[PDB]
């Protein structure tokens, strides 16, 4: 039912009813189900559905979210119209639930890239900034579009964050690093440029990138962009089921096939019929002494 | 949001379970040494080999009991060094029969279970001289009774718990008290019979018709 | 760095503490910490987390000299500079608000802090 | 009904953006524009308190787990929910010449 | 009390910051 | 009532002491995982032969 | 009105004569059974059945099973 | 930069007298690992990583067996270094991908053959055993290295009981099977009959996912009409489990 | 007419109100605030104020700073080292103001540990531009549910930095303000000895 | 250039020379020290202050034991013990109590010199049981085992 409706628009009440259905009719939600109305809300691009799916359906069933849960939630997130701090709040807190539990997938770096997506949208630079630690830590390396959308970030934080040494020192994280500029590039540092100040250095970068972008269109070469993440909207049968098979059958645990034989406890039967003495306070005779 | 209930005293106590899959497993080794891995010494003061209460507030009303103690934290917990000793039914029992089968065997000290009813009953007995002493009496695991011998016998000749099958537990009234303190005809301060009160006092049958109370009873001892 | 990986020796934590002591700003650290990285050297734990503790302590005076060049130009201090104060860095590591993130790794029981 | 209950501070949110759309429309009777300038006025007034009963209000809403600028994020939301409004009311009324109408209504 | 303080909206505008051009080029 | 307050208090205490004992239970699994690296590393170039 | 469960602690009180065997009501649930709602909201029974019970006869009861 | 200033006096006898830290820490690896029976130390092999390896980096087989265990070739070439992706494996239920659970960034310079006997298809039962265990691991644990959950004791409880199944079906005449089954199924219901009690949608969903429906009902009608069923959830201390306002209206 | 002239007499009945202990709803920690600020305005002078942060603008660092609410922030059953209310920068001398919590388990946990002190300081150096040769910090801890006479002549002692006469002068209730400890609170009593008796942390 | 002289090489304070009044003192007591037969250490200290406490002089005692403390030799048990024997001596059990609490609080775990000081002034202050209460309590929490001097 939500895998049917999932490239089309509109029935995100719908899915909000979908969701509320199971409790009349006996069935409580598991993660699939959760991956799948993430996978609409990450395809629709609306953003409030998902935080309303996590504030009210999510939060109660106390269970742990897979990495492709968290990625489906930071892309409806990240890439919705107007975005709030409060999914930013709700993107850091699924982070650490991710990251206090385990996981076999490697969706690291695609869940950091939409994160600081988010911080792009939201103008968190200090949140973005603190989140290449978790980078450094999990020892994946950074990409051109992370530092595109640190810089973007330092865009739009012009009331909360950012400075002239900001710009600068994404600069220097193209620079020295090993990381190649982009096309998306010279963009984010000409939206930086604006309401911020000279900085002969990013000057000097920009100049540098108008050379190297020239280079490669002289040799040929296509405008190179920020690729976009992309949406797994692969169907529920191939969803990576936690679950193998039980083939246990009660009727067979009950009538005691296969011959299981439960061992009797050591003559505890404790009835008071084949009891024929008076129990007295330390016995009948309390201290004997052998001699 | 909703949150799991901690159900037991292993969870509600907090137990890590360090140890993959086996709940039953014993922690008290493992924590006191994490515990003492957490204290670090501090330069402008570390803690002494003394036992320590959590609370202020827990700390002995006796001035000088309370040289004897001192506030730990959370380093307070997990103090012993003898451990839980096995191979019965009772924890009295127990304490009844290693003191019984210890004494014959002329030995010194006597490792025996810590309880709350145990220790109160090792502490009466002390105190009617029975007991020469203990050794490591605020660990809530097990402690050493240090006997008392005179001119080549033990001064404990007959120690006996009130469960004398181990399962059947009695509930002495005030009456009961009464015929203990004066049991064959004569005045009784010689065998001692020892209860617990509904406020959780290890008390004798002397003190126990001195109030008039009474309580269920542990064991007897002369 | 490739030398040394390929020769295969460890390097010292007096060593990794020494080197990122001269380093000036994060983007520097950031440097090492991905040559030594794609050069596969290899170090000890205490080595690797003297190196995270530095990478910790160089973000939080890169924000308290922003928070330092806002307020010689306005004269007062925002919320935002005061909540710095108290919280500083929230993903860490080894945070302040949690002060045992170290004894069981280092042998000194205590977290090396350098001054300048 | 809200120039009634100017003190009345239970005021419904779908009467101002209602009266703001009378404002913006030039080819409506002057008459109504009275009483849609008192009901902007009064909306921009509340929206006035509003932010100081914010900024009174403030380590209430404060959670420590966040960092430096989470909570200061939602702060500069909870002040622009409010902000936005009196920069659209104020903008509703720089089109006509209820502007200067509110400024008499309110000495 | 500040009853002589003008009630115009002027000093709303610059408590938040705004002059009158940018509430004419804001929607 | 004061009882059943304190003794909840104290159940709280205890959950806060088993979670500073989880991180420290967590660096000694890192640093025996950091052995097992060392032995594992050095049977796989072995295994490379 | 319906609402006890196999598998709820309830608390009863005396009262009146209701039937030939009814002498007490249902004053309050202390405990409902949540698996029991559940599984009734399946469609399936509040508890499955036991597989053993009372037998029929001292004579021991062997299933036949023939063609 | 400064000269020192001179000592004047000095005894041998104030030169006469961290170390607590490694005592503790010989300690705790002893509480860990060492001092536990064969049965713990064979499932903490399986959880954790470097248990057997002690700090002196020799194992007890080692110590005994030096050319069996050690390497014969000290070859150099292509030296990892430090590992920097370590923070995603902790425990071993994270990497069931590969044997031994080494994970997917140790084998990068090897060729094909390797990385084939080291794949899904080259494990052992005991080895695909655990990989189901760590299926329900990643699920249901707490944090990452919690193994005593009930609804992680309940999958591993059934997972044992379907193991002792598979094996009295291809050979019914093994008696101690049957003992160890019929100890394990009671288990079993302990601790799906705790979890029902203590986390209901967990439960719930263990039920619905596996296809048993039944597993918890009453074998005897006669201990059934007696409440003796329903007295489990009073003995246990489980009857005041259930949040009355999560699930109902409790006016 | 008695609430009447004790209203246009006593100017901060409420403070006075909420000091002794009589407030069950939400406390003294608003009133608290309330007084930090009346004796920071008789003081500094010229003061701004701007939310819950108080800045006086004579170039000498005079701020009070409202962080949080300690008894909603201190979550039971977690592991984080020190929740602090107040944050008060008097010259070159920090104070971290704290009211305890009734938990016992929990005061433990409320105070901060020397070094995420010597990172306050570390980070009020690099904010203030004040030099790191002069900075002080310590810690004040003050009774959960009251606000004794010892404790706010500590507060006028450490904070402010005024003594018993100025103020005298600038509170006129303070001298027949007769609240003191009370004797059942014992490890409350314990813990303020050990940290109201400590020197001035230096970094 | 001292104070780090100390920490490096686990030198006491005073057994360092920086020309000092610090270092006058302890050089004019070690040569005083040195004429009644002591060696000026942790055990010639014991002996001074022990002397000291038997003739009265319990705040001369301690102005020695605090610039002994405070010049890197440190409080051991001992010198708590010598402390311990003024108050013994004079039959004052609040001093002795509050010497036993500050080594506690100093992180130096009581010996059995200390349980025996104190009951000797419990002895001296003519409170008899507290002896046999402060031997119970020794064998019980202390876990320290009696000497021939605890039964005398």
């Amino acid at each position: 039912l939500v895998y049917a409706i999932r490239g089309v628009a509109g029935f995100g009440d719908y899915v909000m009813d979908v969701l509320s259905q199971l409790r009349p009719r006996g069935l409580t939600p598991d993660f699939v189900l959760f991956t799948l109305s993430f996978m609409y809300c990450a395809l629709q691009r609306d953003g409030e559905l998902a935080l309303a799916i996590f504030d009210q359906h999510f939060v109660h069933q106390n269970m742990n979210p897979t990495p492709e849960m968290v990625l489906l939630f930071i892309q409806a997130c990240s890439n919705c119209e107007e975005p709030t701090a409060v999914m930013l709040e709700r993107s850091e807190t699924l982070i650490k639930r991710l990251e206090a539990v385990g996981s076999s997938v490697d969706l690291i770096s695609p869940i950091y890239d939409q994160f600081l997506e988010l911080c792009a949208h939201l103008g968190a630079v200090a949140s973005g900034f603190s989140a290449l630690k978790r980078i450094v830590g999990f020892g994946k390396p950074l990409t051109t579009r992370m530092i595109n959308s640190l810089l973007l970030a330092n865009s739009n934080a012009i009331s909360s964050n950012g400075s002239l040494s900001m710009t600068e020192e994404l600069v220097g994280f193209f620079t020295l690093l090993k990381i190649r500029p982009n096309a998306d590039t010279e963009i984010c540092v000409n939206l930086c440029r604006d309401a911020f100040g000279e900085s002969p250095v990013v000057n000097d970068f920009i100049k540098v990138i108008g050379e190297s972008l020239q280079g490669d269109s002289e040799k040929g070469e296509a405008p190179q962009y920020d690729e976009d993440i992309p949406v797994i909207q692969v169907p529920p049968h191939e969803l990576r089921q936690l679950r193998t098979e039980w083939k246990l059958s009660p009727r067979d645990i009950v009538l005691r096939r296969f011959g299981q034989h439960t061992k009797p406890p050591g003559k505890a039967a404790l009835d008071v019929g084949s009891m024929r003495g008076s129990v007295i306070p330390f016995g009948r005779s309390p201290g004997e002494q052998l001699v | 949001q909703g949150h799991r209930l901690l159900h037991g005293k292993r969870e509600r106590e907090g137990s890590l379970f360090a140890v993959a899959n086996d709940v039953k497993r014993d922690e008290r080794l493992l924590r006191q040494q994490l515990n003492a891995l957490l204290e670090e010494e501090r330069m402008p003061t570390p803690l002494v080999d003394l036992p320590g209460v959590e609370r202020r507030r827990d700390l002995p009303a006796d001035p000088i009991t309370r040289l004897f103690f001192q506030h730990k934290g959370d380093h307070a917990l997990y103090y012993g060094t003898y451990d839980k000793p096995s191979v019965l039914y009772t924890p009295i029992y127990d304490f009844c029969h290693r003191i019984r089968e210890a004494t014959e065997q002329r030995k010194r000290f006597v490792v025996v279970p810590s309880t709350i009813e145990t220790r109160g009953c090792a502490r009466v007995m002390h105190d009617h001289g029975l007991v020469a002493g203990f050794r490591d009496f605020h660990n809530d695991r097990a402690f050493a009774v240090e006997l008392k011998y005179f001119q080549g016998d033990s001064t404990i000749n007959v120690i006996e718990p009130c469960s004398y099958d181990g399962r059947t537990e009695f509930e002495w009234s005030p009456k009961m008290m009464r015929r203990l303190l004066n049991t064959h005809g004569i005045h009784n301060r010689l065998v001692v019979y020892i209860c617990r009160t509904a406020d959780n006092r290890i008390i004798d049958h002397i003190h126990a018709v001195k109030e008039n109370i009474g309580g269920r009873g542990l064991m007897m001892v002369h | 760095m490739h030398l040394a990986g390929r020769n295969g020796r460890e390097l010292s934590v007096r060593t990794i503490q020494h080197l990122f002591a001269r380093t000036d700003s994060f983007a520097e650290a950031l440097a090492v910490f991905y040559t030594m990285r794609r050069c596969h050297v290899a170090m000890n734990m205490e080595a690797y987390y003297s190196m995270l503790y530095s990478l910790q302590r160089l973000e939080e005076e890169g924000w308290g000299q922003h928070f330092r060049n806002e307020y010689e130009e306005n004269g007062a201090p925002s919320e935002q500079a005061m909540d710095f104060i108290v919280k500083g860095i929230s993903n860490a590591l080894l945070p302040e608000n949690k002060p045992w993130l170290g004894r069981v790794m280092f042998q000194d029981r205590n977290v090396p802090d350098r001054r300048y | 009904n809200v120039s009634h209950t100017a003190p009345g501070v239970g005021i419904p949110d779908e009467l101002v953006t209602a009266a703001c759309c009378l404002v913006d429309m030039s080819s409506a009777s002057l008459e109504l524009r009275k009483a849609a300038a008192g009901v902007v006025g009064g909306a921009i007034v509340h929206a006035e308190e509003a932010l100081e009963t914010l900024r009174s209000g403030a380590p209430t809403q404060v959670r420590p787990g966040h960092s430096f600028d989470v909570a200061a994020l939602a702060s500069a939301e909870r002040e622009n929910v409010y902000k936005n409004s009196i920069l659209q009311y104020c903008a509703a009324l720089q089109r006509s010449g209820m502007s200067t109408h509110v400024e008499e209504l309110w000495s | 009390a500040k009853d002589t303080r003008r009630r115009t909206l002027e000093d709303v505008l610059k408590r938040l910051g705004k002059t009158t051009r940018d509430l004419g080029s804001i929607p | 009532e004061k009882k059943r307050i304190e003794a909840r208090q104290m159940m709280d205490g205890r959950q806060a002491l088993k979670k500073k004992h989880l991180d420290l239970l967590r660096e000694f699994h890192e640093r025996q995982f950091f052995f097992w690296y060392e032995r594992a590393s050095e049977r796989l170039q072995n295994m490379n032969l | 009105d319906l609402a006890c469960v196999e598998g709820d602690l309830v608390h009863i009180k005396q009262c009146r004569k209701i039937s030939k065997y009814k002498h007490y009501y249902v004053f309050s649930i202390l405990e409902p059974n949540v698996e029991g709602r559940e599984r009734l909201k399946l469609g399936l029974k509040a508890v499955p059945p036991p597989l053993f019970g009372y037998p029929v006869s001292r004579r021991i009861v062997k299933l036949n099973l023939t063609s | 930069a400064m000269e020192h200033p001179a000592i004047w006096l000095w005894y041998p006898w104030r030169m006469n007298p961290h170390m607590p830290q490694r005592r503790a820490l010989k300690n705790v690896h002893g509480a860990v690992f060492n001092d536990l029976t064969p049965v713990q130390k064979k499932r903490q092999e399986q959880m954790l990583y470097g248990v057997n390896i002690p700090e002196t980096r020799q194992m007890k087989f080692e110590e005994q067996h030096p050319l069996l265990a050690g390497a014969l070739r000290k070859l150099e070439g292509q030296p990892k270094g430090f590992p920097f992706w370590y923070r995603k494996y902790p425990t071993r239920r994270h990497a069931y991908e590969y044997r031994f659970s080494i994970p997917v960034e140790m084998l990068d310079g090897y060729n094909d053959d390797v990385k084939k006997a080291l794949s899904k298809g080259m494990m052992s039962i005991q080895e695909k055993q655990f990989a189901q265990e760590a299926m329900y691991m990643e699920r249901y644990a707490e944090h990452d290295f919690d193994t005593t959950s009930p609804a992680v004791l309940a999958v591993k409880r059934a997972l044992k009981c379907r193991v002792l199944r598979n094996h009295l079906l291809t050979n019914p005449h093994n008696n101690i099977i049957k003992t160890v089954l019929a100890n394990t199924e009671r288990k079993l219901n302990h601790a799906l009959r705790r979890l029902r009690k203590v986390d209901f949608k967990k439960y719930w969903e263990i039920i619905r996912d596996h296809d048993v429906q039944d597993i918890l009902q009453p074998p005897n009608l006669v201990t059934y009409r007696q409440g003796s069923y329903w007295k489990y959830d009073w003995n246990a201390g489980l009857a005041i489990s259930t949040n009355l306002a999560d699930v109902m209206d409790p006016r | 007419e008695l609430v009447a002239h004790i209203v246009r007499n006593y100017s901060q009945i409420d403070i006075i109100y909420d000091f002794l202990g009589f407030n069950y709803s939400e406390g003294y920690r608003s009133s608290l605030r309330r007084y930090m600020e009346y004796l920071q305005c008789k003081t500094a002078e010229n003061v701004r104020a701007s939310g819950r942060l108080v800045t006086g603008d004579k170039g000498e660092h005079n701020i009070l700073f409202d962080y949080c609410v300690s008894r909603e922030s201190l979550v039971s059953g977690d592991s984080c080292q020190g929740i602090i209310d107040f944050l008060y920068i008097n010259g070159n001398d920090v104070t971290l103001i704290i009211i305890a919590s009734d938990n016992p388990w929990l005061r433990n946990r409320q105070l901060p540990h020397r070094r995420q002190m010597e990172g306050i300081a570390r980070r009020v150096c690099f904010v203030l531009g004040i030099p790191p040769s002069e900075v002080r910090i310590r810690n004040l801890l003050l009774p959960p549910t009251y606000l004794d006479k010892g404790s706010i002549v500590r507060l006028n002692d450490i904070v402010f930095r005024l003594s018993n006469e100025q103020s005298n002068l600038l509170i006129p209730w303070l001298t027949n303000y007769n609240k003191e400890l009370d004797p059942k609170d014992v490890d409350y009593t314990a813990l303020a000895k050990t940290t109201n008796e400590e020197e001035w942390l230096t970094l | 250039r001292a104070e780090e002289l100390s920490a490096k090489y686990n030198v006491p304070m005073a057994y360092i020379d920086d020309s000092s009044e610090a270092s006058n003192a302890s050089k004019s007591l070690a040569l005083v020290m040195e004429d009644v037969g002591l060696e000026f250490t942790e055990d010639g200290l014991t002996v001074v202050i022990s002397a000291l406490s038997r003739q009265g002089y319990g705040t001369i005692g301690r102005a020695i034991f605090d610039f002994a403390s405070a010049m890197g030799l440190g409080p051991s048990a001992e010198m708590y013990r010598a402390l311990m024997k003024y108050a013994s001596r004079r039959g004052d059990v609040n001093e002795s109590m509050a010497l036993i609490e500050e080594m506690k609080g100093n992180g130096i775990t009581p010996r059995i010199g200390n349980w025996h000081e104190l009951m000797y002034t419990f002895y001296k202050a003519k409170d008899y049981p507290a002896v046999s209460q402060i031997v119970d309590n020794m064998k019980m929490y202390a876990n320290i085992e009696p000497n021939e001097v605890t039964f005398v």
